[PDB]
This record gives C-alpha cells, structure tokens and sequence, in this order.
RNA sequence: UCUGAGAGUUUGAUCCUGGCUCAGGAUUAACGCUGGCGGCAUGCCUAAUACAUGCAAGUCGAUCGAAAGUAGUAAUACUUUAGAGGCGAACGGGUGAGUAACACGUAUCCAAUCUACCUUAUAAUGGGGGAUAACUAGUUGAAAGACUAGCUAAUACCGCAUAAGAACUUUGGUUCGAAUCAAAGUUGAAAGGACCUGCAAGGGUUCGUUAUUUGAUGAGGGUGCGCCAUAUCAGCUAGUUGGUGGGGUAACGGCCUACCAAGGCAAUGACGUGUAGCUAUGCUGAGAAGUAGAAUAGCCACAAUGGGACUGAGACACGGCCCAUACUCCUACGGGAGGCAGCAGUAGGGAAUUUUUCACAAUGAGCGAAAGCUUGAUGGAGCAAUGCCGCGUGAACGAUGAAGGUCUUUAAGAUUGUAAAGUUCUUUUAUUUGGGAAGAAUGACUUUAGCAGGUAAUGGCUAGAGUUUGACUGUACCAUUUUGAAUAAGUGACGACUAACUAUGUGCCAGCAGUCGCGGUAAUACAUAGGUCGCAAGCGUUAUCCGGAUUUAUUGGGCGUAAAGCAAGCGCAGGCGGAUUGAAAAGUCUGGUGUUAAAGGCAGCUGCUUAACAGUUGUAUGCAUUGGAAAC
C-alpha cells in the first residue's frame, strides 16, 4: 500500500516529527514513549547498529511518504550521477513534485497536497501532471492549473505558507519556481542522511 | 498437398525425358571419339556440348572438362 | 511421480493421510527425524489443510477466515 | 537484389525503422552490410536525418529502393545526383 | 580511472585448523494466501510424444490457345482462367534430436571456386520444323481417375543461316602458374507481347531474348588459434599412409578407380566412454572470472524414421518426387490418404507455462507494366500478478482521548487513539456526456507544369492537385461533462543471529524449526488472542546459479603435533639452471594498417506526463599483418 493507517505513532516510535513541530506538542496530552502496550520501559538495551540505521531509513522515507522499492530506484539512480552522496540523494528526494508542493506552502499537509497532484488540480511548467514522481530542475516553473482554486483547504495555506528561499512563489498568482537546490542545514536535520546511504551496499 | 506443386509434377517429367535424350547422344558421341580418333568426329562432340552449355542440363564446367580431355587425347600427335 | 521413495514428515495439527491418497510434496530438512528430509504440500489436491488456523495461514493451507 | 528496406526497430505501437542496405533474402530485422541513417516514422518535420555517404554507393553499385525509402529519397534530391551522374 | 563490509555454530573457558549455515542479488520459475488499475516485457524447461479440427506462397490475360459469361444485327469489344507457359517455390516459420568436430568463434587464402533476379557497358532480338495440353469420342469407376485414337497455338521444344567478342586447342614472341597481345581451326545465338507512328515503305517506344565486360551478392572449399570430463579408456587405423595412369567433381583431393609399397595417428592423450547445438549474451563477481546458453540475433543441423535421385542456377527440398520402415485414418472390401517441431487447439506427462482471435492499416516478401492478389511472416487485439515500473484504497480539521478489545488486575489508568464519531473539500481511478487524434506529414493513381536522353510521337525525373488507403479504434487522449468518499489490502516475523512483546491454553504431548535449540504445569520459540514491527498488489516457501567461500588459493592456501613429505636409493623424458662477447629476433615492448554484425553492457543525449521503456552518438577487447627496439 501506498498510503499509511496512523502519523502519529510514526513519530512516536522513530522520535521525529512527521509536522514541523506539532507532531509531539502536547496535543491531547502528547506523549514520546514508544507505541503498543510496551511503552513503559524500552528505553535503549539494544540498541544496534543495524537498529538505528533502519531507524533512520524509517525516518528518511515516512516523512517523504516513499515506499521501499521505489526509494531503491531512486538510491539507485541518484548513485548513477557523479558528485557527492548524501547531499545529491537528498537532492532528488526534493526534487519530487509533491514535496516541491509542500513547499510551497499551498496546503496544509503533504498528503492533501498529494492528492491534489493525483486529481489533477496541479499543472507545470504549463503540462498538467499525474505523477509524483516526476524529477524538478533547477528553474522550472510552476502554477496552481489556474482551476479549482475554489477550495477551503488550499487557501488558508496559500495566503499562510512558509516562503524557503530555495523555491520561490508568487501566491495571488499561484506560480512557483524551483531555483536553487535545498541545502543540508536549510530542512530539518533531525535525519542523520549518512547512516541511511552507507547503509544501501545493494550495488 | 499444396496445389502448386502438382503442376510442377507435370512440367519436370517431360523436360526430364528431353534432357536424358540429349544426354545420352552426348554420351554415345563421346563414345563415337573413343573407338575412333579425328578432328570431325571431335568437332561433333563440341557442337554437341555447346548445344547443352546454353542450357542448364550440363555444367559448363564439365562442357569444357571434357572437351579440355579430348583435345589432350587430340595432342597425341 | 517417478520411481523414487522417500520419507516424509507431515506439518500442522492432525493429517488426512488416506493409505494410498495422492499427494503433493515438499523439499526441507527436519532435525529431529533422521532420514526423513521432506514435507508435504498442506493444502494440496487431497490432503486437506488444519482448520482453526489463523497465524501466518499460509503454510497449513488455511484459507482467509470470514471477519 | 540487394534491397533498401524498413526495419521495425522499437517498441510496441512506436516503429522506429534505421533505414538497411540489405539483401533480398534476408528476413526482417536481419543482419545486414552498411547502416543508412534512421527513420522515427511518428514524429515529422525531419526527423529522417541519413548518412548520405554510403547509401550512393549502394545505388552506385546495385541497389532497390522500396516505396516508403522512394519518399525519403525523393525529398533530400538523392534523385538529382543519382540518375545524372549515372549518365 | 575502476573498486574489496560480515555473522552464528565444536569449549567449563581460550587461540587455531576446519566444515556447515545465514545476511545480497537473479529465474522461461512453481505452490499457499490475498488480489484494483495502468504501462512495458515475457509466457512447455517434461514428450524431436501422438494428434480431432480450421487457416499458413502463390501470382500473372499486355504469354498462349481455348473454354464460360456480358454488350453487339454482325463486325466486334469487355470479365474469369480449367489447362499450357513465366517467376516464385531452396526465402520467410518452427525445434535443438543428433553432432566433441574445421560443427562454432575468429584471422585468413581460394594461383581451386561458382553465383539467375540486381549493376557499367557491346553485338544482335532472322527465318523454319515438329510436337501436346484443353477438347472431343470411347473403355472404364459413385468419385478420385486412368487408359485408348484425332485436333490445335505460344514467351514449350528442336534443327538452319551469320557470330562484336567469347568457349577450347594450334603457332609466335611478353611478365614475375598467373595475364595480356597477334594469327589459325572447331563450335555454338533468340521470342516475341503491348503501344506510337507509318496510306504505305518503314521508323520508333515500353515490356521481353541470347551472347557478351565489370561488379554487387550469396553459397562452397582449406588452413591458424581457441573451443568438455574421463587412463577405474593403451594402442588405434588397411582407402587407413604415400606414389603412379584414368575417371569423376563448381573446383582441390584415395573421392573412386587399375598397379606398387606399409605406412600413418598416439602420453603434448590417440581410440573409447558419457555429455552438449556453438557464438554474441543473460545472472553474479571489484577482478582474475564462475555460471545458463531464456526472449533475440549470426552460424549450424533437422523435418514420422531410413535411403535414392530428377528438376531447378541454387534442394538431395518442413506443407516437391520414388522406395522402404512404423503408426493412423477413410472406404462401396474393389481400394486409397496422411505426415501439427507453422498459427490456434486436443490427448498424455508435468507441479507448471495462453485465444480452434482480427487486419494487410504499416514493414516486408512473392507475383503482376497496372489495378491488384497471398501472407496464423508481420502488425494488432484476448488471456496470465509471471516479472519491472507507475497510480490509486481518499483529504483538512477533528480528544485528557467516543465505545468495544487487551493489559493493568478489577473502583486508578495505559494501548488501540486524531485512529474513531463528526464538519467540510476533490475525483486519476468508479460512472456519465461531448470532442477526438498521431500513427497513413508514406506511398501508389492519373490528369497538370516544366525539365531532361531520343525523336514524329511515345515513356521516366522533378514540384503541386485531388479523390484517396485504420483491424487497430470513437483508440488513447482532451474537454470547469453526471454523480459520488464513494469503486479497491493483504502479507511475514516478533529468543538470538535480525527491527518487533504481553496474556490465555498445552505441559516431552500436541507441535516449531535456515543455525543455535524450544515445551516433562508460570513457554516472549508450541496454538490462539491483543499489540508491535518488515514488505506490500504483491508477501512468503520450495527448487537452481554466482557471491560471501582466500572453502581449489594465477592474482590468492598449506604439508612437525590440526587433513597433507611417498621407507629409501639409481635414474630416462620433462621443468628449471654459472659468467663473457656477436648475430639473428620466437617470446618480450612499442608504431601503422586491416579486422573483431546489430541489439545488449557503460556514458552522454533525445523522446515517451517520468522511471519501466524506446531511440541516437561515443565507448572497450582479441587476432592477423606490417616498422622498429634488442635489457632479459
């Protein structure tokens, strides 16, 4: 399946917030102990190499919203090119649509961004697109299909959304651009990328 | 069966009968030049040949194989 | 299927061995019987899987039980 | 005689024919002598660049071009520096 | 410039030797469970087992006569060819039984070859003869037919005339057996159809004929090197070895033949055994390379089995012929017919591998001046989760946290759990509507307009014009098109290796297990429940290949006590071997040339909404030959 039962629990256990920071921030009395009935004491007693690398190989791709073996292909084809590891890896992790949707802040969570994509509401650099996985470049230009902008979840986003330096957007227009690429300290660093790529010996 | 094979059933037979005419007077004129040796006799037996070099019952190569052979039993003077 | 013979250890709780039923095997070593070295196929043309099996129902051959 | 024909290279519901110097008895998609250019026979407004340099040679020492290799061999003037220089 | 991961297991405990197993990928996979869609690829590996059944290469009237039919009073004109004749049938499809060898890869020479359609160019395309299909009549059988006698025309056959040059020998001289010249002798060549013109005479155009001169092309022959195991295979071979004369063959040749001699191959593995289509390549590996020869492509072999030969230029012919063998089928007992390893399909085997599906729309092939015809090649559609890739099963908000479940042990709470209930949003897919491609920016077709070889005209070339040609297919796709969260999740493990833990039951019993090993009344290993995690339209198990395995150690292992130095000696062959000087130069090194098919691998790029995928360009490697060098 390409889709998740709960979020919440994700970041219970790996100990990252799937949010920016209200994954954890006391809604309902929000707790950081690990899931299921065993939560009361599994601190760290084995804690292992081969644990904490799948941990953040967890981490790595839940917060993207991958599965396994595409995550592979992308490895894969990010390994193909010649230049630095991790940073290019996480290059093409943001070069995803979806995620490049997220960016833009157009709407509240990536999941509802995604599925915008998939109906169709998203049209770039003046070709509607079905396919999230579609790899974005530097200076490619983006906008909102200019169609069924009607929508009580895509505004309070659009007016509200946070402007990152490395894509830029108009709002009242609702175009995008993908400038520059992300850099490392400018997303969340609670993801040690290393551990995740020396652990792919795959190829 | 297919049809169009029949048919050639037919055509090869009598050209078969021809070619086996015309071979077997090559042969006997070929024969002719063995018992008795002379430029005539010979001289038949090219223009016997050259009648089947135009076609393809006998190899052209053998046409001149052989008439090559009877030139050289010609050289025995 | 040829003319080879073989010992062979059934899985799961109870069996439908009919003395001279056909059935399906299945490669695998077991430790604790010396000789025997196969299994059989739970779940094939005549040997009926366990019932009451909901863990894994893969082996066994039990079907998806009705929620 | 050796042929000038279409060879179907690509995928499914997409021809994409290399243009062959090839013998008449020779199967389809077969081996072949010297390579003539290529041909995407989908998408238009030239997109049947070919090498020009062997194909004359070909015509210059036996050669059968087919109706659709006609067509390319009409527009690019194979014709008017191959029927006068034969004379 | 490329790149090298480990771990568990013998012990009371340790180090080492050492074997097993696991952590990674891959499949022509299959089985259990589950299963929504799209795109791409692939789909008997067992029985080269036997096959019900339907279709798989035919074409041509501008070759012939004649037949049938239509308009016509007739003359005549038109449509089809049963047959004769031209080409095609030898390609294209399928399979890998056989073959361990010039079969294949690869480099070569054929002073040993040939090659129709295709290509440069030349001479002529004259005139006669004699025949036969069909038809008729008869015999004869239900028919298949067969046979008997007459009739015909041709691009069917056969003589005759002259051969430009050939073909072969005769003679003379040329060059480093080849090739060319000169003269002589012998010898062989056609076919005409359609059309224009021409009162005619005759001239010409298109299609066709033979002999010629280059080739392209294809096939064949030979050699080098490489291309399995086996000595629990020591001799093997008598056309075998070599020569002579002849024949034969596209050509060489004991290939055969008449004569002579006994030779030849063999430890560097002959002969034999079993195995197997070879190669590119696929999977793995960093690599040396291990491994299977999938789809596909080059080469090879085969067509129920075994032989033979015609014809054809090309067959010893997959749906040609004869014969024999075995099997089957039909029948009117008189006789016949067949060879699904072509596309579908059936039977059997197997665990297992699909529609008795459409169209020449495109490529192509074949014929036909041309219309056009045949194509189960091909292109398409159906089926299959078999594999790779993409998309879905919603989304935002939503809690001291609904209910139930489990635990806690109950009367606290925690898990489930923003998960839920609920309020709102959208619709790829689900389901409507309308529009709707590209593939067919091809081509034939002939009017046009011109050019150009040659004329009186005719025909090609170049540009346009048009009607044109779609099984695919109203196809994909597009279009604020209708409605609607509605139309979609399972699977393996949870003691360690290796992320994931509690309860109930069972109590050496049922059972688990890749390894260690678990349970004889508190089991985190058995069965279930809850929960958790690993993958997910696939997940697991089994089977096979490589890796880890340096566990065959060339790179890259050891032989005192762990497996391993023969009981010792004499020693042929072989392997290795002091110093110095010269030469040659096999190895060795480097320079040039040729060659090493495409696809595939690598890299870039292009185009698919992007990977899956399709395409472009570049990219290694080895060998032969040639110029050098001269340490070893």
């Amino acid at each position: 399946m390409k889709y998740t039962g709960s979020i919440f629990k994700r970041s219970r256990r790996l100990g990252f917030s799937l949010l920016e920071n209200n994954k954890e921030f006391s809604k309902g009395k929000k707790r950081k102990t690990i899931p299921g009935q065993h939560g009361n004491r599994f601190r760290s007693s084995t804690m292992s190499g081969y644990a904490q690398q799948l941990q953040e190989k967890q981490r790595m791709q839940y917060m993207y919203g991958i599965t396994d073996k595409q995550f592979r292909r992308l490895f894969r084809l990010v390994l193909k090119q010649r230049g630095n590891l991790a940073v290019n890896l996480f290059r093409v992790l943001e070069s995803r649509l979806d995620n490049i949707v997220y960016r833009m802040g157009f709407a509240p969570t990536r999941r509802s961004a995604r599925q915008l994509v998939n109906h169709g509401h998203v049209l770039l650099n003046d070709r509607t697109v079905d396919t999230p996985s579609i790899i974005l470049n530097p200076g490619d230009k983006v906008r909102l299909k200019a169609k069924t902008i009607k929508i009580p979840i895509v505004k309070a986003a659009s007016e509200s959304g946070v402007v990152s330096p490395f894509v830029e957007t108009n709002n009242k227009t609702f175009e995008g651009t993908y400038v520059r690429f992300p850099e490392r300290s400018e997303l969340p660093a609670g993801i040690n990328e290393s551990y995740v790529v020396e652990w792919y010996k795959r190829l | 069966n297919i049809k169009s094979n029949e048919k050639r059933l037919r055509q090869n037979i009598k050209r078969n009968l021809n070619n086996k005419g015309q071979k077997t007077k090559l042969k006997t004129n070929v024969k002719n030049f063995h018992k008795e040796i002379n430029l005539d006799n010979l001289g038949n037996v090219y223009s016997q040949a050259d009648r089947l070099a135009r076609k393809g019952i006998i190899s052209t190569n053998r046409a001149r194989r052989l008439k090559s052979r009877n030139v050289a039993v010609l050289n025995k003077t | 299927t040829n003319g080879f013979e073989v010992l062979t250890y059934i899985p799961g709780e109870g069996h439908n061995l009919q003395e001279h039923s056909v059935t399906l095997l299945r490669g695998g070593r077991v430790k604790d019987l010396p000789g025997v070295r196969y299994h059989i196929v739970r779940g094939t043309l005549d040997t009926v899987g366990v019932e009451k099996r909901r863990q894994q129902r893969s082996a066994y051959g039990a079907k998806k039980p009705k929620a | 005689m050796v042929k000038i024909r279409l060879m179907r290279m690509g995928r499914v519901h997409y021809p994409t024919y290399r243009i062959v110097a090839v013998d008449s008895r020779v199967k389809r998609d077969g081996k072949y002598i010297a390579l003539i250019g290529h041909l995407n026979p989908a998408l238009k407004e030239n997109k049947c660049k070919i090498d020009e340099a062997v194909a004359l040679e070909w015509l210059n020492k036996g050669a059968k071009p087919t109706d659709t290799v006609r067509s390319l061999f009409s527009q690019t003037g194979l014709w008017k520096k191959f029927v006068e220089s034969k004379k």
